[PDB]
């Protein structure tokens, strides 16, 4: 958390910085997007958003 | 081919009395998009606290759909006589996009039984049964509603505790009161709540056995089963089809006090479904012990553009059908719920 | 002569592009918010006039 890393989560790949925050969206749809189709959230297998 | 169990040992399948007049009533429950009725959630992702346009498969705002009711059967004192069903089995509709179903809307209320118009009772949620296929023709006496080579079937069982879906090619049995036999009116399923609806053990094959009395499942394919927890809460159920098979939706496993529908199954049905039909279902209860079974409504789906509002928790609590009227077009053009 | 205004014009973008044919409507529907931008720009210009 805090490092620019490459990521590949369940077939969605890119580069970014992850951080710990309060959960939003619906959990069953792990990928949280924004208005302009940018991934802004992720529900990890560890049980964190 | 997959094993489903023994065939019917009984030859004479039960009699059913068709009287469409008793079921022909009016209970308007139009699609109200202002509270996100019949909305299938975007099945790739989720959002939080925004409002966006989205192209998908939604029903028409204000659509009334088709209503269907299920009724108890004829009974004299403590002996169920016959089954009281409508002519739904003769009514074959087009699938062409899929549909959504509103189950249990009129629950926790005082309504009336179908076969006893002067009998008030509390209404009880019940689940529909569907039979979808790719080719439809006539029965023995030219009666409409016969399903050819492969027929996907969805039918609840066990007093509404489980749902089963299967190909299970239908074979009309020849006997008394049976499809391929003499004096045929309509196939139907049933369950006796005196014995089957036992608190200790709900018979999870009663409706399957009832269906077996009329058809012989031959060359059957995948026979799944999904578990349902009893309650009296309004719920939604959707079904579509793509190249990945037949998708099944519901709002029970994710949104229960909402209604947003999320995929919970996919079926290897890769044949193009062009027709479907409701399966009648009568309850062989005691003449002195009968309930009121809530009617369910079916609404078709179309490739429309909607304006959806996602809240912080990610649920769609309101939407706007962009093509309903001019004010809706204004709202979607500015993609906001407040237009100057 | 000192000009103070121009003629106020609105166009019906949907009907101008497709003029009623239902096939063209579906084709244009995946172009999204172009017609909306045209309509909003014209509306703002007329309000300023």
């Amino acid at each position: 958390l805090g490092n620019c890393v490459e990521y590949s989560l369940y077939g969605v790949s890119g580069r970014g910085v992850f951080q710990n925050c309060t959960a939003v969206g619906v959990r069953q749809q792990r990928f949280v997007y924004d208005a302009y189709q940018n991934l802004v959230g992720y529900y990890s297998d560890d049980g964190n958003y | 081919t997959v094993d489903v169990g023994p065939d019917s040992v009984k030859s004479a399948c039960i009699e059913v009395d068709i009287q469409q007049t008793f079921f022909d009533k009016t209970w308007p429950r139009p699609i109200d998009v202002s509270k996100a009725d019949g909305i299938i959630y975007p099945q790739g992702r989720t959002y939080s606290n925004i409002t966006i346009t989205y192209q998908g498969l939604f029903p028409y705002q204000g659509d009334h759909g088709d209503m269907y009711v299920y009724s108890a059967g004829h009974a004299t004192g403590t002996t169920p006589q016959k089954l009281f069903v409508a002519n739904y089995s003769q009514d074959v509709k087009q699938f062409a996009n899929g549909f959504v179903v509103r189950i249990g809307a009129a629950a926790n209320s005082t309504g009336t039984v179908i076969i006893s118009p002067s009998t008030s009772a509390t209404i009880r949620k019940i689940y529909p049964a569907f039979m979808l296929g790719s080719s439809v023709g006539n029965f023995s006496d030219g009666k409409m509603g016969r399903f050819f080579n492969h027929t996907l079937v969805l039918l609840p069982d066990g007093c509404g505790t489980l749902l089963r879906a299967f190909y299970c090619i239908l074979e009309p049995r020849s006997g008394n009161h049976c499809p391929a036999g003499n004096s045929y009116t309509s196939f139907a399923t049933y369950h006796t709540p005196a014995t089957d609806c036992s608190d200790g053990n709900y018979n999870r094959n009663a409706s399957l056995n009832s269906f077996k009395e009329y058809f012989n499942l031959r060359n059957c394919t995948f026979m799944y089963t999904y578990n349902i927890t009893e309650d009296e809460i309004l719920e939604w159920f959707g079904i579509t089809q793509t190249a990945q098979g037949v998708h099944l939706f519901s709002s029970r496993y994710v949104d229960l006090y909402g209604g947003n529908m999320f995929q919970f199954a996919t079926l290897p049905v890769y044949d193009t479904i062009k027709y479907y039909s409701i399966i009648p279902h009568s309850i062989r209860s005691i003449q002195s012990d009968r309930k009121a079974w809530a009617a369910f409504y079916v609404y078709k789906l179309q490739p429309l553009t909607f304006l959806l509002d996602f809240s912080v928790d990610g649920y769609i609590r309101r939407a706007i059908d962009c093509g309903f009227n001019d004010l809706s077009q204004l709202h979607c053009s500015y993609e906001s719920f407040d237009v100057e | 002569y000192i000009q103070t205004t121009i003629q106020k014009v609105t166009v019906d973008c949907k009907q101008y592009v497709c003029n009623g044919f239902q096939k063209c409507e579906q084709l244009l529907r995946e172009y999204g918010q172009f017609c909306s931008k045209i309509n909003q720009a014209l509306h703002g210009a007329n309000l300023r006039q």
